[PDB]
């Protein structure tokens, strides 16, 4: 709580790299099959979402970040998730993983500033889309 | 002394130097003939030998300090000591069939000495080695899009 | 030769679709609407 | 001979692989005559005949068609258990209880590939290399055939290649030459005449 | 049939979003990267 | 005969759904400045004709398989 | 019978065009008006006969010169044309270089056989049982053929010609994967032996994308 | 389907890509006085 300065958050910057690093190197068997490689990973996946789910649990102090909030979305996922295999389609709930990556883009300031100027020089430009829409639905509506 | 570098006939003789170097990399082909490959495997070998001589030249004539000043020049001295490796593991116990072939695009670079002083394409790439470290931020995270539904196509459609 | 030749031939003459339909007024890519324009004239004469 | 067909049905062969896997199996119980006994298995996370047999049969007309209606029954699904799937299989080849060949034993294993070599059962189940094991690796996939091809040669067996249907014809029926090696050796003592069953020229 | 057609927003999402950044990604790096090239040049050419 | 008219109800939307400030003015000038210079498209008209022309002089002759990249659809065999 | 026809409309237009070129050379005693012989001097010969019919099509590239604005629209396209005297010469090196990798790199690898069963050109010799659509109950029989790609990389100019068709984003990913497939000297391919490969392919794609977008950039916006 | 190429892609994508990159051209008058643009002028003679 006074710790989290700069050693703390380089630690959770690199957890994100390695969960990265992880979920990459996981080979998508075709109809439940796997291998020795996929049930480690899996035993891996718990310290990691342990971890993430202690970050948010240590967290008082900050709630309305729109990064905070995909945060907490992203840790209520995993652990409604890991619930929901303990006890027995959960396989389509694991897609949320794909998210932590985007924790990237917060967690570095040059990456945040850039996201907000892209996606800040796109409003006018808003006009030439709803055109696009425009025609594309005239001539749905002719075919 | 000095003036046998900077001499036209040695720049234009270097350009002849160059377009032999590089007609005898281009005229491979499927099953070509075995003269074509031993006037070919010939042809760099008198090349090599003439090329170092050149760095000799250059290098005693010049200063040994001064040389490594310019980007080009290091880049030169590292082709020419490439092609030293590749004509010697070719005829030793080392065969390397996939090697043989990333060491002959090596020799392809001399064909930039002829471009070198063109005054023009020297701006772009001194331009962009100047600004990738103010878009590298926009690369990055581009990358990291690729990644995003890369992982999220796997487990979609994995 | 031919279908190559018309490639890019026909992509050098989409170029002046592009430098001779679009970069001809400027006057609107750069419109800059916060401070003036013609925008302000019609609705003048509008209300007028 | 007394032939066992281990066949996967993991998840892996789902697709193309599992339609050349029903299409060998078929084209190879062609190769059994009367005086050879045959069964077929599964293995996915856990073993089981895919007929109604439970023991080597005779493997004539009506058997093969039983068998061959069953294979093209199958569905890929599950983990592969390379440990469970050679147990079940060697203690079907000991039996003794029903009619057999009392002949070459020998175990078919018509997979993809993996990284389990399951070196504890051929020390377990076969000290004596009484059973040979083919091993076939079928489909086109990137697998690791190592312990595939590991598996063959440990057991006298051979290894074999079925990438697509051109190949299914032809190598289901190259296991006879590793089987006449011991005739060979025989000499003038393996030269019997022998005589057919009836059938049409 | 079904639902089965509801999973090609994945397809237009990373076409339409990543086309999108690719823009912003090549044109950034000519329009002020080759543009910077051109005063460039204009003070080689007051010396020449 | 009859599906002239029943087409024509698609364009009803558009003479009031396109008075939104501002996408009226970025039609109508983007219009303009493609009119104000039509002598370019007549470059590419007469790129296309001249190429069309070619290509019927010299592939027309090939027949329509169905297999192949010619075919009743793509062929050369007629200028349009 | 229309072909007939069309060819009587064709001495009715040259008696006009011969009869009006002669009245301009009257009044003189500049250099776009020698086109307007050339196109009539074809037409006359006409009555190789392949080139005299090919080369008659430069009917309307001589009304440039009665139009206004189309000669100065024509001498604008050939003032902007020399815009890209630079790196139109760079993008034509960096093609030749990455043709001479991909001689190095896949030379003679595109073979294969009409059935995916023989590597060897050796093996791939006679007659073979086709199974349509992957049904073993409905053989034909075929001869197979040691082919070559379409597109291959077996010289300097099937290299240009490959990396051109790569660079027009068409047919790109066959190539890949015919590149990645691609086994040794003289035999056939592999299911994905070497997916590195495909680096070569990604790395021209985004440095020919990137002076596409560098020659249109400053040319139409800058 | 011709007309939906011509009107489509054709047309529209030259709105995108002329309204995206006239920003970045407005831009560069932006950067022209922001720090860099005086900074690469400086940073060509020193070189040289
Ligand atoms: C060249 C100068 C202009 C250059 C234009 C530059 C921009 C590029 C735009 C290209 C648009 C081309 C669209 C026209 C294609 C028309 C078409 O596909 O029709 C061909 C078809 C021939 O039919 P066919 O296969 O012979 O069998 C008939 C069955 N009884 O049917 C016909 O032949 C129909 C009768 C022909 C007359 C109407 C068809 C349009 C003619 C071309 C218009 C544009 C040029
Ligand atoms: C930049 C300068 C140095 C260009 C140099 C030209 C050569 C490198 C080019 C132009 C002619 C090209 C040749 C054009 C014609 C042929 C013949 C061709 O082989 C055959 O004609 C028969 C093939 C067989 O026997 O199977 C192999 C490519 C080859 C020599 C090409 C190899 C590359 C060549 C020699
Ligand atoms: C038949 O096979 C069984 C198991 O495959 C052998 O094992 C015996 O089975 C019978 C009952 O089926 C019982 O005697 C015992 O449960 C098993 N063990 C022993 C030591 O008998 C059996 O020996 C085989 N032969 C016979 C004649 O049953
Ligand atoms: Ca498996």
């Amino acid at each position: 709580s006074i710790v989290e300065w700069k050693p703390f958050d380089i630690f959770i910057l690199l957890a994100i790299f390695a969960n990265c690093v992880a979920l990459a190197i996981y080979i998508p068997f075709p109809e439940d099959d796997s291998n020795s490689t996929n049930h480690n990973l899996e035993k891996v996946e718990y310290a990691f979402l342990i971890i993430f789910t202690v970050e948010t649990f240590l967290k008082i102090i900050y709630v309305r970040n729109g990064w905070n909030l995909l945060d907490f979305v992203i840790v209520i996922v995993g652990l409604f998730s890991v619930i929901l295999e303990q006890l027995t389609d959960v396989k389509a709930l694991r897609a949320f993983r794909v998210l932590r990556p985007l924790r990237l883009v917060s967690g570095v300031p040059s990456l945040q500033v850039v996201l907000n100027s892209i996606i800040k020089a796109m409003v006018p430009l808003l006009h030439i889309a709803l055109l696009v829409l425009f025609v594309i639905i005239i001539y749905a509506i002719i075919g | 002394c000095r003036a046998a570098v900077k001499s036209v006939t040695f720049y234009w003789l270097v350009i002849v130097l160059v377009f032999l170097n590089t007609l005898t990399i281009s005229s491979e082909h499927y099953n070509q003939p075995d003269w074509l490959t031993q006037i070919q495997d010939i042809a760099n070998k008198v090349l090599l030998a003439l090329f170092t001589c050149e760095m000799l030249v250059k290098m005693y004539s010049l200063g040994l300090q001064a040389y490594f000043v310019s980007l080009f020049n290091r880049f030169d001295c590292f082709v020419v000591c490439g092609g030293i490796t590749e004509t010697i593991l070719v005829e030793l116990e080392i065969m390397s069939p996939l090697g043989i072939s990333v060491f002959r695009c090596v020799r392809l670079l001399r064909i930039f000495k002829v471009t070198r002083h063109w005054t023009s394409l020297s701006n772009l790439v001194a331009s962009l080695l100047n600004s990738m470290k103010s878009i590298a931020s926009l690369l990055l995270l581009l990358f990291l899009f690729i990644i995003i539904f890369s992982l999220l196509g796997m487990q979609l459609f994995g | 030769v031919y279908f190559i030749s018309f490639y890019m031939l026909c992509a050098f003459l989409i170029i002046n679709l592009f430098v001779a339909v679009i970069m001809d007024n400027f006057d609107y890519l750069t419109r800059d609407w916060s401070i003036l324009g013609p925008h302000h004239l019609d609705e003048f004469k509008r209300i007028w | 001979k007394d032939m066992l067909i281990l066949v996967d049905v993991s998840g892996s062969v789902s697709g193309l692989t599992l339609k050349l896997i029903r299409t060998s199996v078929s084209e190879m119980l062609e190769t059994l005559s009367d005086d050879d006994f045959v069964n077929v298995a599964s293995f996915n996370s856990n073993a089981q005949d895919v007929s109604c047999f439970q023991h080597l049969v005779q493997a004539n007309v009506r058997n093969k068609k039983v068998l061959k209606d069953a294979v093209n029954n199958i569905t890929a699904k599950g983990i592969t258990d390379y440990k469970k799937g050679f147990s079940f299989a060697f203690e079907q080849l000991l039996n003794y209880n029903v009619s057999r060949a009392n002949c070459n034993k020998i175990i078919m294993l018509f997979t993809d590939g993996g990284e389990e070599r399951a070196q504890e059962i051929f020390n377990k189940y076969n000290k004596d290399k009484k059973v040979r094991v083919f091993t076939f690796s079928v489909g086109q996939h990137n697998y690791d055939r190592g312990p595939i091809q590991w598996m063959a040669c440990e057991n006298k067996g051979y290894y074999y290649e079925i990438p697509s249907i051109g190949a299914i014809r032809i190598n289901t029926q190259e296991y006879l030459d590793v089987l006449g090696r011991p005739m060979v050796l025989a000499g003038d003592k393996a030269k019997q005449v022998q005589w057919t069953n009836v059938y049409l020229d | 049939s079904s639902s089965g057609m509801i999973v090609c927003i994945y397809f237009i999402i990373l076409f339409i979003c990543g086309n999108y950044i690719l823009l912003n990604v090549f044109l950034a790096i000519a329009v002020d990267n080759l543009a910077d090239a051109e005063s460039l040049n204009t003070a080689q050419k007051e010396e020449a | 005969s009859i599906t002239f008219f029943r087409l024509f109800r698609v364009m009803r939307l558009v003479k009031l759904l396109s008075r939104g400030e501002g996408i009226r003015t970025l039609l109508w000038t983007f219009i303009k400045s493609f009119q104000a210079l039509p002598y370019v498209a007549l470059l590419i008209a007469m790129l296309f004709f001249i190429y069309a022309v070619i290509g019927m002089q010299m592939f027309g002759k090939v027949a329509m398989r169905d297999n192949n990249q010619i075919n009743r659809n793509n062929n050369f065999q007629t200028f349009p | 019978f229309r072909n007939t026809i069309l060819g009587y409309f064709d001495y009715a237009f040259t008696a006009i065009f011969t009869v009006e070129i002669l009245l301009k050379m009257t009044t003189f005693g500049n250099y776009f008006n020698l086109l307007d012989m050339l196109v009539v001097g074809v037409s006359l010969v006409s009555f190789v006969v392949k080139i005299l019919r090919v080369l008659r099509v430069l009917r309307p590239l001589r009304a440039i010169n009665r139009a206004k604005g189309l000669k100065h629209v024509v001498q604008c396209v050939f003032v902007a044309i020399r815009t890209i005297g630079n790196i139109m010469i760079v993008t034509t090196l960096l093609q030749f270089m990455f043709a001479c990798i991909g001689v190095q790199l896949f030379k003679g690898k595109f073979y294969r056989c009409t059935d995916e069963a023989k590597s060897n050109p050796e093996e791939c010799r006679g007659l073979f049982i086709l199974y349509k659509d992957g049904d073993v109950d409905s053989p034909v029989v075929r001869e197979r053929i040691w082919q070559n790609s379409d597109f291959n990389f077996d010289n300097v100019l099937s290299a240009m010609m490959a990396l051109f068709t790569v660079s027009t984003f068409e047919g790109w990913p066959a190539l890949l994967y015919k590149a990645i497939d691609s086994n040794g000297e003289n035999i056939g391919p592999i299911y994905n032996h070497r997916v590195e490969i495909s680096i070569f392919f990604i790395i021209y794609i985004i440095i020919v994308a990137f002076f596409m977008m560098n020659i249109f950039v400053g040319f139409v916006i800058v | 389907f011709v007309s939906l190429v011509i009107f489509g892609s054709f047309f529209v994508l030259n709105l995108v890509l002329g309204v995206l990159s006239g920003e970045f051209s407005k831009e560069r008058e932006k950067a022209k006085a922001r720090g860099d643009f005086q900074k690469l002028r400086e940073k060509q003679q020193l070189e040289e």
